């Protein structure tokens, strides 16, 4: 029922209004799933679970290929059924940026398949016209050295 | 006229250095341009040169003397770029900055060679640094930006900042500066592309919000036309948001100016996500804003 | 007579006249408006200017009718020089609008 009461009526505020600069509402919302039952967790977490993939990639720093693709297939699934509920929606937008973000941070794998990875989990208004602006002048930064 | 004249030995190593200060001094900047045009001494006489010159071409002479420091790049591996970059600083010191700007932009294309030559960083710097001051003397504003744009690897970012910094936040330089950026952004703009990469973008975007500071019309106003030109439109509307907000003490008549703005960007967008600026960290729909307007 | 800032004004004084419903005025900005004068800029808006503009499409022109819609865009076939949808007008309009505005701050 709780479940039902952060994901269907009021997006996580411990993912909205949490300060990026330290991230120490994030981290309640992570600590305090360590207080909620973890002897019977895959019974209850399905929209919690998303969350709980999400914060244990970008908090701790589980940056694996595979871990990064389980999530990402989840969450398009995730933002088709809470993009149109109020405040959810601008949750996930956040979440988003995170994960891109947290890529460069780590090292971007720079293959195919990842560059398909950042436009399959969705962009802003400024994104989509930031990508297009770089990649011409990183081009032309290649053939300025003689 | 009595000995540099009748006394000219043609490419003599000699009267090819006395010559070439001796017109600089007499104010043709032109004229001794002309004869390092007539040989780049590094290569075309080497770095063998006479006793009292070799004094200065190191630190064994203690007297008056400007041209010291352009013997002093015959000692060093980069010694074409070094060269005419003291050559530059010469002409910028007995002013005739036409001349300096000529030298530094060869300066400029001897260094990129020489990345493959041995050639220090720290130098590379100051090098480049004093390209950027000639352009914004004549305020050709345009080659400014493409020097540290495409120089990443010439400078470090946080030099970078202060460049633009001081152009952003000197009134005297904003108004040319600004203009001449944002026009090349709109041309850009409508190719597809940004005409700045992203790390630039928030350099300036910063540089931007320290004006802010009581709000302000024409701080805000600075920030939302920098916004709306690299398509970040959306954020460009919750600037103007702000203005309408942090100051009580706007009549009905500019709110409403305001408001009819931010109602019109989130309606011609027709998503589910863009449909809403964010105040704060709360949602503000876009029929909560002309509810708003609807109450004035 | 290239006299292309009063033709503009006196353009303006005729549609403040309240006696236009909706379709003395969808004929007039695909004829006149939109084509000559707002797809060429020539014209240093700010922000105000730009949301006075912002008021007389919102009160005053749309179809309400639906038969009005359709006709309108038949004509936008046959003669093609304005955005189909004109809720893709909505959008075409705001850009040019902000074209006009960026030019005169920077």
């Amino acid at each position: 029922l709780a479940e039902m009461a952060i994901v269907t009526s009021l997006g996580p505020r411990l993912l909205l209004s949490n300060n990026p600069v330290q991230n120490n509402e994030l981290k309640t919302l992570r600590e305090i799933l360590n207080e909620f039952p973890d002897s019977e967790r895959d019974k209850w977490s399905v929209s919690i679970n998303v969350f709980e993939v999400y914060l244990k990639l970008v908090l701790d720093n589980v940056e694996t290929q595979e871990t990064i693709d389980s999530l990402i297939s989840g969450m398009k699934i995730f933002y088709d059924q809470y993009k149109h509920c109020r405040e959810v929606a601008a949750c996930c937008n956040v979440m988003s940026q995170e994960i891109v973000s947290k890529i460069l941070e780590k090292n971007n794998p720079s293959i195919g398949d990842s560059k398909a990875k950042l436009l399959e989990l969705p962009l802003g208004q400024p994104e989509k016209a930031y990508l297009r602006g770089e990649f011409a002048q990183d081009l032309m930064k290649c053939t300025y050295k003689i | 006229e009595n000995v540099e004249c009748p006394f000219y030995l043609r490419h003599n190593e000699v009267q090819e250095f006395m010559f070439a200060m001796t017109l600089f001094s007499c104010g043709n900047f032109d004229q001794s341009y002309e004869i390092f045009q007539l040989h780049d001494y590094p290569e075309a006489i080497n770095d063998k040169l006479p006793t009292f010159l070799e004094d200065l071409k190191s630190e064994n002479y203690h007297g008056d003397s400007i041209w010291k420091d352009l013997l002093c790049t015959f000692t060093v591996p980069y010694r074409h770029s070094a060269f005419y970059y003291q050559l530059s600083l010469l002409f910028d010191r007995n002013n005739s900055q036409e001349f300096a700007l000529k030298c530094i932009s060869k300066s400029a294309e001897y260094s990129l060679k020489e990345i493959q030559i041995e050639e220090l960083q720290d130098f590379k710097e100051k090098q480049h640094i004093h390209y950027l001051n000639l352009l914004i003397h004549f305020r050709m504003f345009e080659e400014v930006l493409d020097v540290l744009r495409l120089g990443h690897e010439c400078l470090s970012d946080t030099v970078r900042t202060n460049f633009l910094q001081l152009l952003l936040q000197e009134d005297i330089y904003s108004r040319d500066f600004f203009s001449t950026l944002l026009r090349l952004c709109n041309a850009h703009s409508d190719n597809g592309e940004l005409y700045l990469r992203t790390v630039d973008i928030k350099i300036v975007d910063s540089i931007l919000s320290q004006n802010l500071r009581s709000g302000d019309w024409e701080c805000f106003k600075k920030l939302y036309c920098f916004r709306m030109l690299n398509k970040s439109e959306r954020a460009a509307a919750e600037v103007l948001y702000q203005y309408i907000l942090m100051q009580a003490d706007l009549d009905v008549i500019r709110k409403r100016k305001c408001y009819l703005m931010v109602i019109n960007v989130l309606s011609s967008f027709d998503s589910a996500y863009d449909q809403w600026i964010l105040n704060g960290s709360k949602v503000v729909t876009l029929t909560d804003l002309r509810d708003e307007l609807r109450g004035l | 007579r290239e006299d292309w800032g009063q033709a503009l004004r006196l353009l303006l004084l005729l549609i403040e006249f309240p006696y236009l419903p909706k379709h003395y005025l969808v004929l007039l900005v695909a004829k006149f408006l939109y084509p000559i004068f707002l797809l060429d800029d020539k014209k240093l808006m700010d922000e105000d200017s730009v949301a006075t503009v912002i008021e007389v499409i919102e009160t005053k022109w749309d179809d309400a009718d639906e038969k009005s819609s359709n006709l309108y865009e038949t004509i936008i076939e046959a003669d093609k020089s304005l955005p189909s949808s004109m809720a893709t007008l909505l959008k075409n309009l705001r850009k040019k609008l902000n074209f006009k505005l960026c030019q005169a701050f920077m």
